[PDB]
């Protein structure tokens, strides 16, 4: 849905070639997307958030907004 | 009642902090920790120590006096 209309093509371009250097093709896209299953899933997820430091920006009312600390100790699971 | 959300309204106050894995639990624990407690320790000193120095005195005054009092008297047996 993203790439409908000649400039989100472009922009899909132009970003790709910056940072991939190649356009990747669709087919590509839903290959990468088909080799995806619930263990790939829980790996990658595993990797990046399971008992890992987070950047948090508030704004506003955030009194509320739980301590460093609490949210630290939510990134990870007792029972897990 | 008392919860995070309504306790006070406080504006424009930005706060930075870090994570406990990213920082040191000991910063210059002696190296600013031992002239920080210099500091407290004169601050305080003046106004806590002289009221016990007070007591130790009284303390060492009553045992010497109360010593002194068993002591056996010569004028008594005197004659």
């Amino acid at each position: 849905s993203h790439l409908d209309g000649t400039t989100p093509v472009c922009e899909d371009i132009g970003r790709s070639l910056l940072t991939y250097g190649r356009r990747i093709p669709l087919a590509e896209w839903e290959s990468r997307i088909a080799e995806v299953d619930a263990s790939v899933v829980r790996e990658v997820c595993s990797k990046y958030f399971y008992d890992q430091c987070p950047a948090v920006a508030g704004l506003g009312p955030i009194e509320q907004l739980p301590d460093y600390n609490r949210i630290r100790s939510g990134m990870f699971w007792l029972r897990f | 009642g008392r919860e995070f959300g309504h306790l006070t309204r406080m504006r424009h106050v930005i706060t930075y902090s870090l994570s406990p894995f990213e920082q040191r639990a000991f910063p210059h624990y002696f190296t600013k920790g031992i002239p920080n407690v210099l500091r407290r320790t004169r601050a305080c000193i003046l106004r806590v120590a002289p009221p016990f120095v007070v007591f130790y005195l009284v303390y060492t005054w009553g045992t010497q006096e109360f010593e002194k009092s068993k002591r056996k008297n010569p004028a008594a047996y005197e004659n």
